[PDB]
């Protein structure tokens, strides 16, 4: 290698998620174990975030900061009424965002 | 009619085997074989065996962190947490080395790999002590700017 | 507002082959039932279009790469079907190399 990232990130497996914002931007509660055909599974999410800005970017031309993007995993979330399966947002990476400066 | 199990019941029946994700509740002896599914996060069976029960999912203890969660058909995997790496002969997690000021990242500190540092070469510096920052290219003050401080391997140049 | 590395995001529900979290080549079932109710398995993917934008060339060499995440899906590992965490591309990021 001898290669480096523009934005540094740290990833960890999260097994105790309790809240998250859905694919509709609506915040919501996330349950633990789920029941899929008489068997119970733990809900696990591999989460990745930033530490910000960017490294190696030509400052003399662009403005930049590090942003954490996200994927969408289907999970069991209690909205208030009943539990339902919906796609939640999960921090998955850190990318540098560019913006023409001056 | 081949006995894909090599195991027989008390009357010549080739014991059935507990497939992937299922363990052996009770060993075939007087009767066939009793298989029950393993528990997600608790037990797994990555083998189609007529003699193997659901084994206990490996747990990450101490400085060990989950790198892979346990499924009913696959054990979990554990690696040394973010700030550490695994020492080869000891198997113990040791805190990553840091590239001190005037020194920079070459190779990241991950799992079995401890941080590989570098004394900053001609033209670069390292402002901090950590294991993520590589040596950076010096700022070149303008012909019109007052070089308040020059670039050394440990501090970048300053201007006005 | 640009992106250092150009990517494309897409919903995938035709996933056939996939690599699992242990690096195992595995097959992914078309649809699945949860309570006598069948859905197709969908996965949100982000890849590169194949060199990064706005990099300080004078000092660094750079290229874009596709990172991955892990998701649980129902797989038919040859014989039987099992739940595993498969690797799926989730973003395109830039890697630097000092010149
Ligand atoms: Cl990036």
């Amino acid at each position: 290698r001898g290669e480096f990232s523009v934005c540094d990130s740290v990833s960890v497996w999260v097994g105790d998620k309790t809240t998250a914002t859905d694919i509709k931007g609506k915040e919501v509660m996330v349950l633990g174990e789920v029941n899929i055909n008489n068997s119970v599974f733990k809900q696990y999410f591999f989460e990745t975030k930033c530490r910000d800005g960017c490294r190696g970017i030509d400052s003399k031309h662009w403005n930049s900061y590090c942003t954490t993007t996200h994927t969408f995993v289907k999970a069991l979330t209690m909205d208030g009424k009943q539990a339902a399966w919906r796609f939640i947002r999960i921090d998955t990476a850190c990318v540098c965002v560019l913006s023409r400066k001056a | 009619e081949t006995c894909s199990t090599g195991l027989y019941t008390h009357s010549g029946e080739c014991c059935k085997a507990c497939n992937l994700g299922e363990g052996v509740a009770q060993p075939c002896g007087a009767n066939q074989t009793v298989c029950e599914p393993c528990l997600d996060n608790v037990t797994f069976s990555d083998v189609v065996s007529a003699t193997e029960p659901c084994k206990p999912c490996t747990e990450c203890l101490g400085l060990q962190s989950m790198s892979a969660p346990c499924v009913e058909a696959d054990d979990a995997v554990c690696r040394c947490a973010y700030g550490y790496y695994q020492d080869e002969e000891t198997g113990h997690c040791e805190a990553c080395s840091v590239c001190e000021v005037g020194s920079g990242l070459v190779f990241s500190c991950q799992d079995k790999q401890n941080t590989v540092c570098e004394e900053c070469p001609e033209g670069t510096y390292s402002d901090e002590a950590n294991h993520v920052d590589p040596c950076l290219p010096c700022t070149v003050c303008e012909d019109t700017e007052r070089q308040l401080r020059e670039c050394t391997p440990w501090a970048d140049a300053e201007c006005e």
